[PDB]
């Protein structure tokens, strides 16, 4: 466990711990092991998480769940902003909110395609899409 | 002649509104562009400008920060609608219900990518301080809400703290955001500060009130759809004092054994109590914080920026007034 990670998951117990309408799902372990070895400050390496499971806890909400979920994953993204505006990551921002943009495009269509290599593809653009810039 | 002085600006905001959404994803685009199209008084990006045209200074970065505001308050719309199941808004269909869930989810997200990709150009820690400080609050207050639902009593600070994170403080950044973007200085920003977060907290008590008094025509949706929803409300709660002091605590009995299951029976007799005794004492407690607002619009620099919001203030609390 690295320091970026004793960080987000102090604030994100804190919020649990506060509010009980925030459920906080496990952070994906592959894309822990590769931003951990990432190239930026403790401050990206969280937005960096907080978005990425944002955007994943987006697959796992029902009608039996919304009314946490939804709020949850807008914490996530809140947080996000967060931990890249003191001091501002102009660079670190600009790609990572255009990242933002360009996973819920590559999900909308990503609904609308049956085919078998183009299915594996986008998932892989998906799964990526928050860890490839920095690669 | 304010919607003059605006008029270039509103247009230039409304056209970069619609850059802001272009998207090569096309639900998604057809989607913003649903909720961009549904009304929208863009009373956020309003005060934005006005707060901004406080002193003499021009920068691009004022208009830019207004299209973003709006993009934030309605990622919180399309998120809000499909959380409390509302299938209306101003008579327009919302995203979940003319799409479906995931597209309404995505969209929100996708509001709130663009909208902090509009903002990116401003190199400035603070104004991302303060932005992004209001949206977690917001949130915050969300979480809170949540988990006040049908859970009585719910104090008058923790009524004020709802109100103040869900409505208020969105527009207090409005108006400091847009300060800043002008280089206004100390005295000047906190009362136009301070000008936004009150506008702000009467407007929602107002919008509380609308809830018990007005029609489904003004609406959109039933008469007590808060309580019906389980939100406790400064309405309700001023009703419930006053019959206390008229001996009779029928109504706190009820409130505090309702329940998500309670019957129409139960909403309707809150609804009428609600109607005899609660709607004076939050028009009361309205006009405090619009009074108070135009305290601090009287203490800034006599000029012409200052009777549009003055004007402005008239209008968004004008059934209290
Ligand atoms: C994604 C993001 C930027 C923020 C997420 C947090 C959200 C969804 C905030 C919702 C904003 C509150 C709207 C008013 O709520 P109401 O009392 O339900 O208002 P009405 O009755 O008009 O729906
Ligand atoms: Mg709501
Ligand atoms: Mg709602
Ligand atoms: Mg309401």
């Amino acid at each position: 466990m690295m320091r970026y990670l004793h960080k987000i998951e102090l604030e994100l117990n804190r919020l649990t711990s506060r509010y009980p309408f925030f459920k906080k799902i496990a952070f994906d372990a592959e894309i822990i092991k590769l931003v951990d070895d990432l190239n930026v400050d403790e401050n990206v390496k969280c937005a960096i998480v907080a978005i990425d499971t944002s955007m994943r806890m987006q697959d796992f909400i029902n009608e039996d769940n919304k009314d946490s979920f939804v709020l949850s994953t807008d914490v996530l993204s809140a947080l996000f902003y967060k931990y890249l505006s003191q001091p501002f990551y102009q660079h670190d921002f600009l790609v990572l909110t255009d990242c933002v943009s360009r996973i819920n495009e590559l999900k909308s269509i990503r609904a609308t395609i049956t085919d078998e290599i183009a299915l594996h593809n986008i998932n892989k653009q998906i799964h990526y899409m928050f860890i490839q810039p920095y690669m | 002649s304010y919607k003059a002085f605006l008029n270039p600006y509103i247009i230039e905001v409304e056209k970069r509104l619609y850059e802001c959404i272009q998207s090569d994803s096309e639900t998604i685009n057809k989607a913003a562009h649903h909720i961009l199209s549904s009304g929208g008084k863009r009373v956020r990006p309003m005060f934005v400008l006005l707060s901004g045209f406080l002193n003499d200074t021009q920068k691009d970065d004022l208009i830019r920060t207004a299209v973003s505001l709006e993009l934030v308050h309605m990622a919180s719309l399309v998120h809000d609608d499909y959380i409390d199941n509302s299938d209306m808004r101003r008579g327009n269909t919302s995203v979940h219900i003319a799409f479906d869930k995931d597209t309404a989810i995505r969209t929100g997200h996708f509001l709130l990518a663009r909208a902090l990709q509009n903002i990116a150009t401003i190199n400035n820690s603070k104004f991302h301080q303060i932005f992004s400080k209001t949206i977690l609050e917001v949130c915050f207050g969300e979480f809170d809400q949540m988990a006040d639902r049908f859970n009585y009593p719910v104090s008058f600070t923790a009524y004020l703290r709802r109100i103040n994170r869900k409505t208020a403080i969105l527009i207090e950044a409005s108006c400091h955001l847009g300060a800043l973007s002008s280089q206004l200085d100390e005295q000047s920003t906190y009362h136009i500060k301070q000008f936004g977060h009150c506008i702000g907290m009467s407007y929602q008590i107002i919008d509380d009130i609308l809830d018990y008094t007005s029609d489904e025509a003004t609406l959109g949706k039933p008469v007590g759809s808060d309580i019906r929803n389980g939100h406790i409300t400064y309405p309700l709660m001023a009703a419930i004092a006053n019959l206390k002091e008229q001996d009779d605590d029928k109504l706190e009995a009820v409130v505090k054994h309702l329940t998500s299951t309670s019957d129409d029976e139960v909403y309707q007799y809150i609804v009428s109590q609600v109607k005899q005794y609660g709607i004076e004492p939050a028009e009361l407690l309205s006009r405090k914080y619009g009074d108070k607002a135009k305290y601090h619009l009287s203490q800034l620099q006599d000029s012409n920026i200052k009777d549009y919001l003055e004007e402005i203030h008239e209008k968004m609390l004008k059934r209290v007034y």
